[PDB]
């Protein structure tokens, strides 16, 4: 029984910092995953963190644009969308993941999913 | 009754049989219904964070290349029979060693039932990792799964179910482990994906409740033992320097010796747990009434009767906050 | 089938059960040995455990085949269909044959019909010890295989190499803790059973042990503490109290040492180098807490009708453990 | 050649003359090494080359007059004696780099077969007078299935040289002596079943280890009448002395027995303790009948000779009722 | 005295012969009995509730396939025949780790006789569990059995009966452990109802009464003499405050060192042993020794008297009633 | 759908198929992809400088051999498949003791592919030395790897490649050891060239960093209170002989009980870590309190207050100095 | 050797408690099970409770209707049969089931039967 509440979005034109602030059992879900859904296309993985260890990893596309870290004291997870793109523009959303629940990149192992900020330059 | 009969017809049953193929191959998947007995759970392993479980499992499936006619029988056959059968491709993904029991024989049995159901039973014992929040220590709660899993087929060619849905798992009653109850169990089915494709996934989970009644005895016991014995300096006189910093020092250093034993039984996490909040708080305590002898004896070269009361005081007002956090 | 044919011309009318040349010349068969970890040694036990590619080369005119191909590097299922020579290693107490993903078995066949077989190992084998100059002491750990079945008579064992560099143990792979790999020294030799005569050949692997974990686990210890004792001396007499617990105390510490050294050690009817030591220094602690009951018997009669046994405790016992931490450093660390 | 006409008909589930007389089968023993002599489990280590011989006259072969020397592969095919160790928590063999089994087949028909098997052998210790009491132990050989009406066991010639009990070198024990027996009277469930047993006596070796074992205990009670000499009026000092020494000859006795957690028996080590324990708990109790009479100098004079007198006695009763 | 007789007669029994069908199948249940020898007890663990038996473990049944004709001998067959015949799946219900000896061959036995019946003896060692109630520990009596069972045949196909009734376990004599004794030995026959069908079952169990003698010695005697030294304090002049308070900590102090020790040989239970009331009376008593020191002390800036009768009269009623409770 | 055409097409692919002979004999090198997915790491040993590790091992390739037509389908064979096929001869060289996982079955898949394609999966756990540096100790960093290898194959017959180049091995965040983090991996290839010749070599590593606060509450923090405690002494009158050469004695003791405990707990390296450094500062503080002690007894028949400044302004350089060399 | 005495049974129209009193080697028979015989009908699965842990389970009629649980101080165990039917209608038995004695749901499992109330609603 997680609760993930996403905040930071927005529209701009540059640096941007989403977070995802995580409630719960998080201890049964210990890796937190970033997703992204462009209209039309299907949600696709950006990147995902443990939340012990800070253990990472980044889809290609975002891969050195974004960076991906969390404090335990929080609970919070953040998305530091630097570089942005105008492929760059979807609904972003944070999901939490099982211990034992597959591989990070496909979003129906994920339980989780936090509302869903949209986001367009 | 006729066993020519019989005989001649497992013969035409498993006449060119494939074992390499599965049931209804290039069609379907198969449908594989799995129900469990737990007989035992024989350790619960903080230090390898693991436990030890012991079952009947039994796996049911329908295999039309052994469906039989004439015979208004359910057929019980020598479980080597097994090894020119096909069976379902069954593992336990988080185990750690697992075995068959194998006296006197191997503890497998196949029943063929004449539709073609097979009834496939082994009795294993399998040790499965369990991560454990111990941060509440040992006032915690785990939760330890099972997961169980194909292992190269996909959800296009097999498919699990809990046979019997929430009844499919027996025998959670006769779990008897003495630092623990089971609180519940429950029965999860779910997909899960891998780079090589979609696999049906069954999860057994249970939640275990860690009984303090032998931490009370073993270690909170002692340290209010202890801390209760660093109070009687109060009541010696002043002069009595030996005594009374004998009693500072044995107290302090029993105190160590408790807490550095305690945490060579557990696994080298870098958190404090809820014992050891309670383990530094008994050690202030002890600690501060030798430093109130080392101020009186300061000076004296009323503040005792002060120690006498605010002392117990204020251990029962820490006791208070803690069990209450905790509990 | 191009190939498939040739193996099944070379297995067709052959019996692995018979050695090559059976009933004619000697077997040769060529040994080296690449030692891919020297694992720990167990002095408790007097075992040490390695892991090796045991290299065996011997001529089996029998699979001669004629072929574009000079060597035939097959899959180690062929190991089975053919002869192979019955190694076993006689100091070994447990050894296993690695399996994982496949058998760690090599297997090669040349048109000469000369055959390389190879095969990872993991050895224990027994290595008595005289631990008399223990822990300054240095032991050679043999290793000794030979032909279980077959005698000299029918098979002979050879290093392929030159004696010395057969057996190649790479600086890397030294796993020991507290040994240090000095050399290693090769040799062959022929003992006698009921079964026969059989040819046996051994390595001896020499290990220094280095003794800087005992300097500090018990040396260290134990000196400060007989150092501890002698602060007793420079406490005034008076303090009857204050110098008792110090006698007790370092008593009490150099038992804790003395059980603590033997711990790990294994028991033997011998006393080790470092018995001495300890119990030399027990000797030098008991003797403070008897020099200050001389010190309280003496001072009551002269109380009854600034102590002359302290002053002189406090000269003659620091020079008299020096005088021994000379002899004993120079006695053992001469050898 | 002949090698597969043997095989060639030859019947692997029986006996040399199944409906005859009972097969001979000669036993010999080389005993490599022994190890692990744990008191606490009462087992030992045992790595032996057994090697049994006996007629077969199905595989007798008169082609050549030369025996053939066969390696593990053959020993499938043939039949074997059901030797087992009677008294063996567990066994195994040495299968590095092959199996560690050889076949020699002669003309006439004898089977020489000889393999190498490391066993854990059960052998009950009476811990009486331990540490210096002397063990026997025993390694059983007994055929399985097959009574005395099908196989009989007896020691062979050559048993009585290549035994290599004499060459071992064992860590604490020494072998006093050894003995090859013949029982005929096992009389088991199944029937009566010829057994052959080895007996060999082990003597714990006396030294350095029995020393450090007392060391401690006869240090203590040393330490004890250190406050003999010490003056009553410092009542601290000599109460100090006098519990530490009874407090650590307690800790002593719960550690002696800690090294052998179900050895419920007495042993001559525990009882050397209660007699250490004696005497520094009366060294305390003298002090305290001293100090509550001062409220004589002439207890602690008496206490310096009467109590290293009163040991030195015991200790002679003690050594002399164990030797 | 023919071999090519007896290899042809044997041969014809095997021709055809279906290891997978059990004999008399579709027909009667097959009776087997069973008959054991114990060879050794070898261990009891109380941590891991447990213990390790060595037995030869005989199985009767009669196979009218494998009767023969013209030889009025029992045939005594190598082992490795018992790998083409069929034999009962019997297996240990509550066993933890389990196998056949098998130096230097498998220690295994067949003997067919004239009418067929297959005589099939194994040598197994066993580890068994066994739930122990440890709450009058050391002073116990425990239960520990061994359940004996079909695997996969239901009492529709076979049936199980003590051979010999009550003379069918031999060796109970033999068992030889230190710790405890055999009290008893019983035999039981039922069967046993699961989800699958109704099954045989035969359960052999064993009373064993723990030996209090190395208690006594290990544990009980140190407290005692903890408990006396304790009272040495009364007889020392109150002035000699530095004495008197050594004396109090280091009993105390052992005490506390005993009792964690004890309990880190025995498993996490929750609840109080004997002996944990034992030791837990011994600390009351040494507790209240120092504090009696302390209220000397406590007015001295006719006690002691009263003390030196009042503490050993006390502990000699707490003894009292703890070995009558529990004697 | 037909199971007859299937069972036909994969018949004809095994007949007359030669296990003995690689793909492309003679021929160019059969190129071997592998990738890894990393299932747990149980344990970091220190002692044996080892860990072990459970990982799903995969091998991709070309087998022209078993190359179909007609089926647009991927086959998922029953892993008992494997033993008819050939398969690449990888081990992992230091490894210590490893074995593919058995319940319910083999932990091993085969799929084949229309082209000849061959998968093949196991599920592997390993323990693998790693030998370990630990001057640093415990505030280390280590390098632990797999190295993977053709046993028998040179470079001339098979190639190894990471399948995916950087995305070979998944799960590296899965990993959850409570003493270390997994800062980096990577992926190596190369060749290694033996007597034999040349062999194709895989090397997967990682970076460990230690996590200190185990060993801050366990060794760090015990050592600072004995330290602070060993200052108390200067606060006494010099005339409590007794309570200052208490306080002396039981400090230095207390400090030799931990270092010799510690190093029980670690292999008989002969070096100096940096813990033993920590431990030798702390008891020369401590052994110096009491000489400290003897010094102002030896003239008594300033110097404290000089004690009381001097002492607790040292032990903060000693830290400032020594957590900056190695933090 | 255990001993069942249970009571609290009569006829009623409702909430009923029944309890069942169990007395000897309980360690034995760590399991009791509730049974009830209807005339005619054969006796039938109520429910049961582990002494140790109080791990129930219920027969589907009397789920989430029946509640049992025990205190081990009396050694007692309670039937609340809350929620009464004409169903509901028979002799209750108490009865003791060995450590290894099979299923819960099988009368002939267990060993020891207390006397039975009969019930009539
Ligand atoms: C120990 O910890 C583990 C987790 O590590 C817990 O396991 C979780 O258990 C809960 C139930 O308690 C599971 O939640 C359920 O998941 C089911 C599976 O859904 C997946 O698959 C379907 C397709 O089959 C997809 O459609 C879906 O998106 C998921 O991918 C759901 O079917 C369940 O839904 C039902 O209940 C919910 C309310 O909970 C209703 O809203 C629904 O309508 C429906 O009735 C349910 O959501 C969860 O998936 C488990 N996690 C894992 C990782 O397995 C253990 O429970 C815990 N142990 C204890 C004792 O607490
Ligand atoms: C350790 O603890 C176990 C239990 O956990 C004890 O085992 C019990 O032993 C007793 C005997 O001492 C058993 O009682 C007997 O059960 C037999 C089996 O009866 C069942 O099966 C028959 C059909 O075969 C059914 O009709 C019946 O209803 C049962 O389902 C009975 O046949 C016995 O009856 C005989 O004795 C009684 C008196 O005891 C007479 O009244 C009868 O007429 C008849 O002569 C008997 O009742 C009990 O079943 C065992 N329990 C289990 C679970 O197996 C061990 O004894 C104990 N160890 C020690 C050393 O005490
Ligand atoms: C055959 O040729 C190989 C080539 O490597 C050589 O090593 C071997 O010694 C030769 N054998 C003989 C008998 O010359
Ligand atoms: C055959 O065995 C018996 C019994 O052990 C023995 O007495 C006899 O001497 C043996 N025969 C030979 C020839 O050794
Ligand atoms: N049972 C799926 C195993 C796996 C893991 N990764 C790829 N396949
Ligand atoms: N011997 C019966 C095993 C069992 C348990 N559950 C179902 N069957």
């Amino acid at each position: 029984q997680v609760q993930l509440v996403e905040s930071g979005g927005g529209l701009v034109q540059g640096s941007l910092r989403l977070s995802c602030a995580a409630s719960g059992h998080t201890f049964n879900y210990p890796i937190m995953g970033w997703f992204r859904q462009a209209p039309g296309k299907e949600r696709e993985f950006v990147g995902a963190i443990s939340w012990s260890g800070g253990s990472t990893s980044y889809a290609d596309s975002v891969k050195d644009r974004f960076t991906i870290s969390r404090d335990n004291a929080k609970n919070t997870v953040y998305l530091e969308m630097n570089n942005l793109k105008p492929e760059d523009t979807a609904v972003y959303y944070c999901a939490a993941k099982g211990r034992y629940s597959g591989g990070l990149y496909y979003p129906t192992n994920y339980d989780y999913w936090g509302q869903g900020t949209q986001v367009t330059v | 009754g006729n066993m020519s009969f019989v005989k001649e017809t497992v013969d035409k049953l498993l006449k060119g049989y494939d074992i390499r193929l599965r049931p209804d191959f290039g069609g379907p998947p198969v449908c594989v219904g799995m129900n469990i007995d737990i007989a035992s759970i024989d350790m619960v392993s903080e230090v390898n964070m693991d436990y030890t479980l012991t079952m009947y499992f039994q796996q049911y499936w329908r295999d039309k290349r052994l469906a039989y006619s004439g015979i208004p029988l359910n057929l019980t056959l020598d479980n080597r029979v097994a090894d020119q059968l096909w069976v379902p491709d069954t593992y336990f993904l988080n185990d750690k060693k697992s075995f068959v029991h194998g006296v006197t024989v191997k503890n497998r049995m196949i029943r063929l039932h004449p539709d073609g159901t097979v009834l496939y039973g082994l009795r294993i014992t399998t040790t499965a990792a369990c991560m454990m929040d111990l941060r509440r220590y040992p006032l915690d709660e785990q939760n330890c799964t099972l997961e169980i899993e194909s292992y190269g087929y996909t959800t296009d060619d097999i498919e699990f179910y809990w046979r019997g849905g929430d009844k499919a798992v027996t025998g959670v009653e006769r779990i008897e482990l003495p630092q623990f109850s089971i609180v519940e169990h429950r029965l999860v089915s779910r997909n899960v994906v891998f780079a090589t494709g979609a696999y049906p996934r069954l999860s057994l989970s249970f939640r275990l409740k860690r009984n303090i009644g032998y931490f009370i005895l073993q270690t909170y016991m002692p340290s209010i033992l202890i801390t209760i014995l660093s109070w009687v300096s109060f009541w010696i006189n002043y002069d009595a320097s030996a005594a009374r910093v004998a009693l500072g020092i044995t107290t302090v250093l029993t105190m160590t010796t408790i807490n550095t034993h305690l945490r060579e039984t557990l696994p080298k996490i870098p958190y404090v747990k809820a014992i050891d909040m309670y383990l530094m708080g008994c050690f202030v305590f002890v600690f501060l009434a030798l430093l109130e002898y080392a101020f009186v004896n300061y000076i004296f070269f009323a503040i005792d009767r002060w120690s006498r009361i605010v002392f117990p005081f204020t251990f029962s007002l820490f006791n208070l906050v803690y069990w209450l956090y905790y509990v | 089938e191009n190939f498939t044919r040739i193996l099944d011309s070379l297995l067709d009318g052959y019996d692995n059960r018979l050695r090559p040349g059976f009933g004619g010349p000697v077997t040769e068969v060529k040994t080296d040995i690449y030692v891919t970890s020297f694992g720990p040694v167990s002095d408790v036990e007097m075992e040490y455990t390695m892991d090796v590619f045991f290299r065996q080369t011997w001529i089996d005119k029998r699979l001669k085949y004629d072929g574009p191909i000079e060597i035939l590097r097959l899959n180690n299922m062929m190991v089975t269909k053919v002869w192979t020579p019955d190694t076993f290693f006689r100091n070994g107490k447990k050894s296993v044959s690695h399996n994982m993903t496949a058998p760690n078995k090599l297997f090669r066949i040349m048109r000469n019909g000369t055959i390389l077989y190879t095969m990872r190992l993991t050895i224990s084998a027994e290595c008595p010890m005289r631990l008399v100059d223990f822990p300054m002491d240095g032991h050679a750990c043999p290793l000794k295989f030979g032909s279980y079945a077959y005698p000299k008579s029918e098979m002979i064992y050879t290093w392929t190499k030159g004696p010395e560099k057969s057996v190649e143990v790479p600086k890397e792979s030294s796993s020991l803790v507290q040994y240090d790999l000095i050399g290693q020294t090769v040799s062959s030799e022929t003992i006698k059973s009921i079964t026969g005569e059989y040819i046996v050949m051994t390595v001896y692997f020499h290990l220094r042990r280095k003794m800087g974990y005992f300097m500090i686990q018990t040396y260290i210890p134990c000196i400060m503490t007989v150092i501890l004792s002698q602060v007793s001396f420079w406490i005034n007499k008076e303090s009857v109290p204050a110098r008792t617990v110090f006698g007790i105390t370092t008593v009490l510490t150099m038992t804790t040492l003395s059980i603590s050294a033997r711990h790990s050690l294994p028991k033997v009817s011998y006393a080790t180098a470092m018995d001495w030591f300890i119990a030399v220094c027990f000797a030098f602690v008991f003797s403070a807490l008897i020099e200050f009951a001389a010190v309280n018997y003496f001072t009551n009669i002269q109380m009854e009708k600034t102590s002359k046994i302290d002053k002189y405790a406090r000269i003659l016992f620091p020079v008299t453990f020096g005088a021994f931490n000379m002899v004993y450093w120079v006695v053992y660390l001469s050898k | 050649p002949n090698l597969d006409g043997l095989i060639a008909g030859y019947a692997r589930n029986f006996r040399p003359g199944i409906g005859g007389p009972p097969v001979n089968v000669a036993l010999a023993l080389e005993v490599a090494s022994i190890d692990h002599i744990s008191e606490a489990n009462m087992e030992y280590t045992m790595t032996v080359f057994l090697h049994q011989s006996w007629r077969d006259s199905r595989l007798s072969y008169n082609h050549t007059n030369e025996t053939l020397g066969l390696d593990s592969r053959f020993v499938d095919k043939l039949w074997l004696p059901d030797t087992f160790i009677v008294n063996a928590k567990s066994a195994w063999f040495h299968d590095v780099t092959v199996e560690n089994k050889l076949i020699r087949l002669q003309p006439d028909g004898v089977i020489l077969y000889s393999i190498r098997i490391t066993s854990t052998v059960a052998c009950d210790m009476d811990l009486a007078k331990y540490p210096m009491d002397e063990q026997e132990c025993m390694l059983d050989l007994e055929s399985y299935g097959y009574s005395s009406e099908d196989i009989v066991y007896y020691w062979s010639e050559s048993q009585e040289h290549i035994h290599g009990l004499d060459k071992l070198q064992l860590a604490q024990f020494t072998i006093t002596s050894y003995r090859f027996t013949t029982e005929l009277m096992n009389f088991k469930s199944a029937g009566q079943f010829p057994r052959l047993s080895l007996h060999f006596h082990l003597r714990r070796n006396r030294g350095v280890y029995i020393i450090q074992s007392y060391m401690p205990s006869v240090l203590l009670v040393a330490m004890s009448w250190v406050s003999f000499w010490i003056s009553q009026a410092a009542v601290p000092a000599r109460v100090s002395l006098g519990i530490t020494t009874v407090l650590t000859m307690t800790t002593l006795m719960v550690s002696a027995r800690s090294s052998l957690p179900r050895a419920s028996a007495i042993k001559a080590l525990d009882v050397y303790f209660w007699i250490c324990y004696v005497f520094v708990f009366a060294a305390l109790v003298e002090y305290a009948f001293a100090h509550f009479n001062a409220d004589a100098d002439t207890i602690d004079i008496y206490a310096r000779a009467v109590f290293p007198a009163a040991f030195a006695a015991v200790n002679v009763i003690y050594w002399a009722a164990y030797a």
